[PDB]
């Protein structure tokens, strides 16, 4: 899974 | 494809979605992750010393429109990944829209997770208040000021791998073949530089698993990440077990599950039973919802692959409708 700035 | 239309590729089991962007003159095609949770446009480059052999790398020497810049940049994402390098200027072609003189960020270093993923970099679609370098106009800002879009919007369709994958972003318009019924307008709070909305409540069957909570619409996040208490309440409704790492183990058989319904601005939006299962590994299934220690939810792909969204940077606001399927 990805989690791109704040999270 | 129509003007401003970008077909997307669904990577794996709805892990992420990337589209082709042409950068430079004459230009090279790059696969970028379309991310509403960030606002930097960065790409792997030939200056990079720990980049993936598989990534397409921007080469300043091969673009007659490259313009050097003396600033550096560094980014660190919520999930611990990062990248850093120098700024530059060049032309970017987004679905036929040629943005002239866009600030691009060339990577010199990137996290291994990027080196081993499927994209060449990221296209940030968040607000300009969170660009890592002050004064950088984002691609949406330039589409608007260069008159490339006449409405400050982008329509987003993310497909489901189970139905063939795909997805489509339309800059400056939207496609009603992708959703059913009327769009619901939802005001956006961009005070933190994100597409923040308020969810009125969440129910599973007749049970109210959550009251109002804030969340951010993030195309760059795979799951539905909820604050601890809310995630725990949701998990109880489905008999999911906490893996102790921000994820849950759920039954691979979703035939018996009721949908997770969000009430937003008076309308119902759901996470269909099939979306409650993210991935299956050696007969154990990882749920489509996870937890994090924030007071707000990250409304990721689990939710967006079930609901079409028109993002309006102008108001700002969003228009949402259940996907046509
Ligand atoms: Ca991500």
């Amino acid at each position: 899974p990805f989690c791109x700035l704040f999270x | 494809a129509g003007v401003g239309t970008v077909p997307m590729t669904d990577y794996g089991n709805d892990i992420e979605y990337y589209g082709q962007v042409t950068i430079g003159t004459p230009g090279k095609k790059f696969n970028l992750d379309f991310d509403t949770g960030s606002s930097d446009l960065w790409i792997a480059s030939t200056l990079c010393t720990n980049c993936g052999s598989g990534q397409t790398k921007y080469d300043p020497n091969q673009s007659s429109t490259y313009q050097a810049d003396g600033r550096t940049w560094s980014i660190s994402y919520g999930d611990g990944s990062s990248a850093s390098g120098i700024l530059a200027k060049d032309n970017v072609n987004l679905g036929g829209l040629l943005i002239k003189g866009q600030t691009i960020e060339l990577a010199k270093r990137e996290a291994a997770s990027f080196a081993s993923g499927p994209n060449d970099g990221l296209l940030g679609l968040g607000f300009d208040t969170i660009t890592t370098v002050r004064g950088v106009k984002t691609p949406m800002d330039n589409l608007i000021s260069q008159g490339l879009i006449s409405r400050p919007i982008f329509g987003v369709y993310l497909g489901k791998a189970k139905n063939g994958g795909g997805g489509e972003y339309i800059f400056g318009g939207y496609d009603s073949t992708k959703f059913k019924g009327s769009l619901t307008t939802v005001p956006i709070d961009n005070s933190r530089g994100w597409w923040g909305i308020t969810v009125d409540r969440a129910t599973v069957g007749t049970s109210t698993v959550a009251s109002s909570f804030d969340g951010i619409l993030d195309t760059g996040t795979t799951l539905l990440i909820l604050p601890n208490n809310i995630a725990a309440s949701v998990a109880r409704a489905y008999g999911a077990s906490d893996n102790g790492d921000g994820t849950y183990t759920i039954s691979c058989d979703t035939s018996a599950f009721k949908p997770l319904v969000f009430s937003i601005n008076g309308a119902s939006f759901q996470v269909s039973p099939d979306s409650l299962v993210f991935e299956e590994f050696q007969g154990q299934c990882i749920a489509g919802f996870g937890y994090g220690n924030w007071g707000f939810a990250i409304i990721g792909d689990t939710f967006l692959k079930n609901n079409y969204v028109v993002f309006n940077q102008g108001v700002p606001e969003v228009q949402i409708a259940p996907v046509a399927e």
